């Protein structure tokens, strides 16, 4: 049915135009793959203009009926939730495979050739790499967190980050320290909350070791602080979906009353009503009030009187966070109140930030908590959305160094030392995957090349430079000038890629390059 | 001014049956890289958008859609294979093309293509009677229960990412179709879902059936995740007081009944809540949202609850645990509730999933397979799916074939002997019938690199020579017996195969004339 609007691709076209499209997808990332790499003008479907040069945005903003394109968003999707962090580089090394397999195919080499060709030497690559890895954690656990540090501070360089990045770089160490146990080596992106507010200055950004929201008490007479009252245990917050007052409609109101009877009973009946809700807190025993629904004045005054804050208009999600730092529930009604549904903690209080009118508040646990919410402040509402992520990719980063303590260096130097591995036992096989292991050796050039155009050096003098320096010497790592050091040897320099990390980047790259050879005829219908 | 048609469409003619054979190459052209275990991946866009990659020529030509009547043909026969065999679809349509493509020069030198089809049925015929002297009736001869489970099931896995992994998924692959009724064994009862992340070979079988965690609400965590002999209870409709998402309007005249309406719907929910606790269910599945009222409830009474349930998968928990489904939660009858032997929630995957384990009265099963990427473990799940109809196929039909162009090329053989002893114009047409056999082992050798000049004709020699069982080795490339090999097939597979194409030959070769009506 429908044969029209219906496009075949098999055979000798097949080959090409897959290989040839998939280059220029990918060479839109090529530019922007490193720390030097040129931002990307990208504008939403609502035509708001976002400028960043992340790929894994860059493939999320891009919408294409390209089925071999879609192959490369989902190489980037899985390395995403995998690591976070390669993205845009484990699709320039998937078409830097695909390149040298075009190249292979005008040879006369079969598909599954190539395919072979590649799994056996990517395996060859992951031992001669395991070989040369390094371990932190070994030995002193301060010199693992000055390590640590430091790692940071290169992955927070080719941000806006940089200015200030001294500090930022320590709130990703201390975001992770507090999430995980040195036994069990788990750490969730989940019980790090990142939320961070325009004005003041970037410096200002902070770690709490609980939950931070944005918000104004609803009376402004009530207490800036909420104190542990003399002995009592800890601070109890209440979090329930209905206010404190005599019940009201929220879609229309209109009330007829027929006599000054109901007149007269409906003036005492809600005055009532007003210190009857007043005295639940009282009964559950509860310090700070948060509610989903606002109050009414009387109902502000009687929690004046009784130092009784309370915070009107919480989400639903802001609520959860609360209740699983202080270990609170969700209570649908005031019946329901107690004592083991309110929110256990230490302190809570309003922090003034200097003269911002935001005037956040703080709940405090004074103790290792099971999650924590990381606090960015910026100067511009870009530079606060810029370094949210930038510390996010920072999580992710921390997080495969602490999941594996081997660590290879970066920067160009781990993929030259695994292309001179593998051109050397190219020989040795004397196979067909001879020309697929000189070629998987020329794809693996193709980063250091890439990240030497984005810094405005010769690819290929950059690239005998680097092998002949690691050549008359030792195998060991030496990098790229592309952050503008002094020289090279990032060993020196200390920039470190987690091993496990760029162990799923050569893997996924390569998966997807024999995914793409393994298909031989395309099939596209349209659109109903 | 008058017209024969009225915008109908009708041609005929010598050239229209030429043109018939050549929409029947194009689908042939695209269907033979998915030829073998080793062949391409066709890349399908559905009309609906979504996008699919198999190699299983059934899935793949149900996708086409293809227009054209003659050709339509092809797809009739891939149900007809996919029904009695439900294996090799790619290659009964590659070989009913391939009579027809072989029958192009003798349209063009005058024959008549009704001598051509009779020439045909007469050489499967002589197939037939063939395919019954090598049918190997074989069960206990030589072999046993589980080493011909492990060594048939190697050889399948094969040439594949899981060659070196391949001893943990036999002992999986071996315990799947023995946790099943040995005198019908489904493959559809065998499930397999996808986990995200972990190793390849940590994959583990689950004689129940599991779930997909789906619970992104705080207030879990807190729940012993191992039960021994809990009561399940399947409920059809939601149990909510106030959703995640929605609400509900209050609308009265009295201040205080504001408050009776919000403590009235608590108490309807609340109701249903105990009636579940009165039936005494440990275990409540639901098809349909489950609100917090209803999980911090059963949380408190030591309740576990699952909303939201896929309908697919909550009907294999009635094949599990042998229980029923209840709409509401007051009439419940015993026979709805079930009991299994073990429950246990695991962190497999670094993702938690819930699962049913040890059911007594399970019908079917789950095979939980790990890995790196989806994409890898779903080539891995058709894998598996492979040495599931091998072993299917093993069991219900004892007569066994050499498969991997081993019979192949034992019914050509003989077929082009019975051209000497027939003259007449039966002895070219039979003849091309077994040079059109050939298509089924060169292809097989195409797809995967294999050289098509050396290979076939260095088959054609040693198999020519008194030893009828060589086939094509997949592993390394090189001529050898396919029974030694244990690449196997049932006789039944042969006898669907050559009845299915040369159906569709016949059919296709027969029509004279393409009337197509417009309206």
């Amino acid at each position: 049915k429908d044969q029209g609007n219906k496009k075949r691709q098999h055979g000798l076209e097949a080959k090409k135009s897959h290989i040839l499209a998939a280059r220029s997808v990918a060479s839109i990332i090529k530019t922007s793959l490193g720390p030097r790499g040129l931002d990307k003008i990208l504008i939403s479907p609502d035509g708001e203009i976002t400028i960043t040069n992340d790929g894994a945005t860059i493939l999320s903003q891009m919408e294409l009926d390209n089925e071999i394109a879609k192959l490369l968003v989902q190489l980037s999707k899985s390395q995403d939730d995998e690591i976070g962090d390669g993205t845009t580089g484990v699709v320039v090394l998937a078409s830097a495979l695909l390149d040298q397999a075009l190249e292979l195919i005008q040879k006369g080499i079969h598909p599954i050739k190539i395919a072979n060709g590649f799994d056996e030497a990517a395996k060859l690559a992951i031992s001669k790499l395991e070989e040369t890895c390094d371990d932190i954690s070994a030995s002193n656990d301060e010199l693992f967190r000055d390590f640590l540090l430091r790692a940071a501070k290169t992955s927070l360089g080719s941000k806006i980050v940089s200015k200030d990045h001294d500090r930022f770089a320590e709130m990703a160490v201390e975001a992770v320290i507090n999430v995980m146990d040195k036994d069990r080596k788990d750490v969730d992106f989940d019980l790090i909350k990142m939320q961070g507010r325009v004005g003041g200055s970037i410096s200002d950004s902070k770690l709490i070791n609980g939950v931070i929201l944005d918000k104004d008490f609803s009376h402004p007479q009530m207490p800036k602080c909420v104190l542990p009252k003399e002995g009592s245990d800890g601070v109890k917050l209440a979090i329930l979906t209905c206010p404190f007052e005599p019940p009201k409609p929220k879609t229309k109101h209109k009330l007829d009353i027929s006599s000054v009877e109901e007149y007269q009973k409906l003036q005492t009946y809600e005055q009532d009503k007003f210190k009857e809700m007043i005295d639940d807190v009282k009964k559950a025993g509860a310090d700070v009030v948060i509610c989903q629904w606002g109050f009414d004045d009387e109902a502000n005054h009687l929690l004046l009187q009784n130092d009784l804050p309370a915070v009107r208009w919480v989400g639903g999600q802001e609520l959860e966070h609360i209740a699983i730092s202080t270990n609170g529930r969700i209570v649908p009604r005031f019946q329901d109140l107690s004592k083991d549904k309110l929110g256990t903690c230490s302190r809570i209080y309003e922090q003034e930030f200097g003269t911002t009118k935001d005037r956040m508040l703080i709940i405090e646990q004074s103790k290792e908590t099971k999650t924590v919410t990381c606090f960015v402040r910026g100067s511009n509402k870009m530079i606060v959305d810029e370094a949210e992520r930038a510390l996010h990719d920072s999580l992710c980063v921390v997080r495969n160094l602490v999941k594996d303590s081997r660590v290879v260096y970066g920067g160009g130097a781990a993929e030259v030392t695994m292309s001179l591995a593998v051109s050397e036992e190219a020989d040795k096989q004397r196979g067909i995957d001879q020309y697929a292991f000189r070629g998987f050796a020329q794809a693996l050039d193709t980063i250091p090349m890439t990240l030497a155009e984005n810094s405005g050096l010769d690819p290929i003098g950059t690239l005998s430079t680097l092998k002949s320096k690691q050549l008359k010497e030792k195998i060991s790592n030496i990098g790229v000038d592309c952050l503008g050091y002094g020289s090279n040897d990032m060993k020196e320099l200390f920039v470190v890629d987690p091993f496990i990390g760029k162990k799923q980047q050569i893997l996924l790259a390569t998966q997807l390059c024999r995914m793409i050879l393994k298909i031989d005829n395309v099939i596209i219908s349209g659109k109903d | 001014i008058v017209v024969l048609k009225e915008g109908t469409d009708a041609s005929q003619g010598k050239g229209q049956i030429i043109s018939n054979i050549n929409a029947c190459v194009a689908v042939q052209e695209a269907l033979k890289p998915t030829l073998g275990p080793l062949g391409s991946d066709i890349l399908i866009v559905t009309s609906n958008q979504k996008t699919t990659i198999s190699n299983d020529g059934a899935t793949i030509l149900k996708l086409l859609d293809v227009v054209h009547p003659a050709a339509k043909t092809l797809v009739d026969i891939s149900r007809a294979q996919d029904a009695e065999v439900g294996d090799g679809t790619t290659s009964v349509t590659i070989l009913a093309g391939e009579l027809m493509k072989e029958a192009k020069p003798f349209l063009e030198e005058g024959i008549s293509s009704h001598l051509i089809m009779k020439g045909y049925r007469k050489a499967v015929s002589l197939a037939v009677e063939k395919i019954n002297e090598l049918a190997v009736d074989i069960t206990s001869e030589k072999s046993s229960g589980r080493e011909l489970l492990e060594r048939c099931a190697r050889t399948a896995m094969s040439s594949k990412l899981i060659h070196n992994n391949a001893d943990f998924f036999v002992k999986m692959c071996v315990d799947a179709v023995l946790s099943l009724d040995r005198n019908d064994l489904d493959d559809k009862l065998i499930g397999i879902k996808k986990i995200p992340g972990g190793a390849m070979e940590e994959s583990l079988f689950i004689n129940g059936v599991a779930f997909k965690k789906t619970f992104s609400y705080a207030g879990f965590e807190q729940q012993p995740k191992k039960f021994n002999n809990p009561k399940i209870l399947s409920l059809n409709v939601e149990l909510e007081l106030k959703a995640e998402k929605d609400n509900a309007e209050v609308r009265v005249e009295h201040v205080e009944d504001y408050q009776a309406i919000v403590d009235a719907e608590w108490q309807l929910i609340f109701e249903k809540l105990r009636q579940v606790e009165e039936t005494g269910a440990n275990i409540v599945l639901s098809k349909l949202p489950i609100g917090d009222l209803a999980t911090q409830f059963f949380a408190d009474r030591n309740i576990f609850c699952a909303g939201r349930v896929s309908a697919d998968d909550m009907n294999r928990v009635i094949q599990a645990v042998g229980g029923s489904i209840q709409s509401t939660t007051s009439d419940i009858k015993p026979e709805h509730l079930g009991t299994c032997a073990l429950f246990e929630e695991m962190q497999i995957g670094s993702e938690r999933y819930n699962l049913f384990q040890g059911c007594p009265q399970a019908k079917t099963c789950t095979l939980l397979l790990r890995g790196g990427a989806e994409q890898v473990i779903a080539e891995v799940e058709r894998s598996l799916h492979d040495a599931i109809m091998i072993v299917k196929r093993a069991l219900q039909n004892k007569l066994i074939v050499a498969g991997g162009g081993a019979t192949e090329m034992e019914v050509s053989k003989c077929l082009r002997d019975y051209s000497k002893t027939i003259a007449g114009k039966q002895q070219m047409i039979i003849n091309a019938f077994a040079k059109a056999l050939e298509v089924i082992p060169r292809q097989l050798c195409e797809n995967a690199g294999f050289d098509a000049i050396e290979i076939l004709n260095k088959l054609r020699l040693a198999h020519s020579k008194g030893e009828k069982w060589y086939g094509v080795v997949f592993e390394t490339e090189n001529i050898g017996d396919n029974f030694a090999k244990f690449v196997w097939e049932p006789a039944l597979v042969k006898i669907n195969a050559l009845n299915s194409a040369t159906e569709a030959t016949n059919l296709i070769l027969s029509v004279d004339e393409t009337i197509t009506n417009k309206g």
